[PDB]
């Protein structure tokens, strides 16, 4: 409705409507996560070496071809499991038997 | 590839002071337990002493032969271990090495401790002297 | 102090005969603080067997052994060339002393 | 330096706690309150948490 | 004592269970019926649960 003789004052920054967007797009973000898989058994030591294959300098390094031991469908067994990571998903610790952890255990 | 780096030996007599030391390399020294073996030429084994880590608190157990004059202390927080040394004797001259245990557990749950792959790891320092 | 001693204090042995080991301690030692290592000459010594029965890592299954009180022994099941070496054992009473070295020769 | 009347009642116990890592566990010292916890299975120095 | 129409039916299964303390193990067993359970990786002995 073009409302013809009306003037307003607005003021954005002061404008509660951002709050309310701000919420519900977290939370439904949120939501959406609640059924998916918890990736616990993950955060184990990992064993971390170079990428076999053809690296340009941009990419020196970037990657990292890491191993682990998986858990699996049975309590009482194990699995190697080796995988392809960012070099910024994962954190030079441990230093045990083995090189390398996952960023956020 | 546990290794501890160990240096700082050299021509020294009696009447004077020597401190060897190790270094760790790869593997951490703060969570290990490291001691002192020493063997003179034509001689056996004999061990000097040990001192444990600053967590259950840098306690330290000596042979008889070597109390007083030989003392053992840790760094950690650099991950060196010393041997110090002090008016010793003409009896003392031997290669003198550092050694640890590592003992590492992999569990394969983080809920049942039932099963796990338990490795043990006899780690020895290179040696080095303390003369006469 | 505690006092290991070894017998024989030198095998005679070819490569794939049983070159068993023997030692003894003056002091009663439970078996559980026994250790046995094996020195190549010039190296640092190397544990074969602690607690009078587990392998340390890395150590051929062709080790094995055994002990109670004073009475340790340990079992080459076929002697091979890398086991030409001085076998030192250990006892961890409160004074982790060694015997003085028991020569594997041919 | 305990009194009398605290005699038996603090307790200083050893546990193997887990740590940020599934395959990994830790060695932890701490004092509990003799009414936290139970000894168990005729076994001298053995104890559980009272609620577990 | 089994009649025939039973013949199949149930199974006498043992595992190792766990218990209220994280270091502690069981040795538990119990009776199933075989339409709950499912044979693994060839072994006339070696079952496990259809769910999991
Ligand atoms: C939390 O976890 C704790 C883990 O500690 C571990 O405890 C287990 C038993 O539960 C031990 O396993 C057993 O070890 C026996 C042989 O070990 C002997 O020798 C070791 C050698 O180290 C020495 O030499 C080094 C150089 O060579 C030197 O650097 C070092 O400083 C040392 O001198 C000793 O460390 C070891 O002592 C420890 O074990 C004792 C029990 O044996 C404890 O009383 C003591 O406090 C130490 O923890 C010992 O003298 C071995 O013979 C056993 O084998 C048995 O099981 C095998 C299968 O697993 C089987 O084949 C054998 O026949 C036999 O039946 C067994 O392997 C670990 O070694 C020990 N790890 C450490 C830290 O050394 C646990 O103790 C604690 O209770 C837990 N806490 C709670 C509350 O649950
Ligand atoms: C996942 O689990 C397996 C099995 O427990 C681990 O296998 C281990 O792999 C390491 C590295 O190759 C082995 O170390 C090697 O040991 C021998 C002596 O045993 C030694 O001579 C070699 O120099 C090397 O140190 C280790 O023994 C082996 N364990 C077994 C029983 O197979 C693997 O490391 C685990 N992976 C991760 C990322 O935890
Ligand atoms: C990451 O490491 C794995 C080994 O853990 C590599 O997989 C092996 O590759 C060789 C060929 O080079 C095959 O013969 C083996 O059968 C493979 N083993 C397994 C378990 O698959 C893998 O190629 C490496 N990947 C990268 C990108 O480096
Ligand atoms: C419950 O655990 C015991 C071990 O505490 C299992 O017995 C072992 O089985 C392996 C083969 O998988 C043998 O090599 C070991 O020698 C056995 N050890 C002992 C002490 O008996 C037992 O099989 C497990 N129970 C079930 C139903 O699987
Ligand atoms: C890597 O580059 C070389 C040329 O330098 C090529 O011969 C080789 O096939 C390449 N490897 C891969 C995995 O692409
Ligand atoms: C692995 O990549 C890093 C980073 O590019 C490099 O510094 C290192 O030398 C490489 N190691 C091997 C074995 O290729
Ligand atoms: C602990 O009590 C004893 C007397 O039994 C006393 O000699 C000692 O000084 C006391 N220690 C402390 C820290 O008060
Ligand atoms: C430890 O406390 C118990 C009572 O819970 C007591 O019987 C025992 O004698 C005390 N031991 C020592 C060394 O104080
Ligand atoms: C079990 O079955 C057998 C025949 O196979 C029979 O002889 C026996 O009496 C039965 N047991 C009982 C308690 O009746
Ligand atoms: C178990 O029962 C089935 C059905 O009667 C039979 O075919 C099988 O041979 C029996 N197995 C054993 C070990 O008794």
């Amino acid at each position: 409705i073009h409302l013809e003789n009306v003037t307003e004052e607005f003021n954005m920054w002061k404008n509660n409507m951002v709050e309310q967007m701000h919420e519900d797009i977290i939370s439904l973000w949120d939501q959406s996560l609640k059924p998916c898989v918890k990736l616990t058994p993950l955060c184990v030591t990992l064993q971390c070496t170079n990428v076999t294959n053809n690296i340009t300098d941009d990419m020196r390094g970037e990657l990292k071809n890491c191993s682990f031991n998986a858990t699996t469908e049975l309590r009482n067994k194990r699995q190697k499991v080796y995988s392809l990571f960012y070099r910024l998903d994962i954190v030079p610790m441990v230093d045990l038997w083995t090189n390398y952890r996952l960023i956020n255990c | 590839e546990v290794q501890l780096v160990e240096s700082g030996g050299g021509l020294v007599k009696p009447g004077g002071s020597l401190r060897l030391s190790c270094t760790a390399s790869g593997f951490t020294f703060s969570n290990a337990w490291m001691s002192w073996v020493r063997q003179a030429p034509g001689k056996g084994l004999e061990w000097v002493g040990r001192i444990k880590s600053k967590t259950e608190g840098g306690t330290t157990d000596y042979a008889t032969p070597v109390k007083g004059r030989f003392t053992i202390s840790r760094d950690d927080s650099k991950d060196t271990l010393f041997l110090q040394m002090n008016s010793l004797k003409t009896e003392d001259t031997a290669v003198y090495y550092c050694n640890t245990g590592v003992e590492t557990y992999d569990f394969w749950s983080g809920y049942d401790d039932h099963y796990y792959d338990y490795y043990f790891r006899d780690v020895w320092g290179k040696g080095t002297t303390v003369t006469v | 102090e505690i006092v290991l001693t070894q017998s024989p204090g030198t095998l005679s042995l070819s490569p794939g005969e049983r070159a068993t080991l023997s030692c003894r301690a003056s002091q009663i030692i439970s078996s559980i603080y026994f250790a046995w290592y094996q020195q190549k000459p010039g190296q640092a010594p190397r544990l074969l067997i602690y607690g009078a029965s587990s392998r340390a890592t890395g150590i051929p299954d062709r080790f094995s052994g055994s002990g109670s009180g004073t009475d340790f022994t340990l079992t080459i099941s076929r002697l091979e060339p890398e086991d030409f070496a001085v076998y030192y054992c250990q006892q961890y009473g409160s004074s982790f002393t060694f015997g003085p070295g028991t020569k594997v020769d041919i």
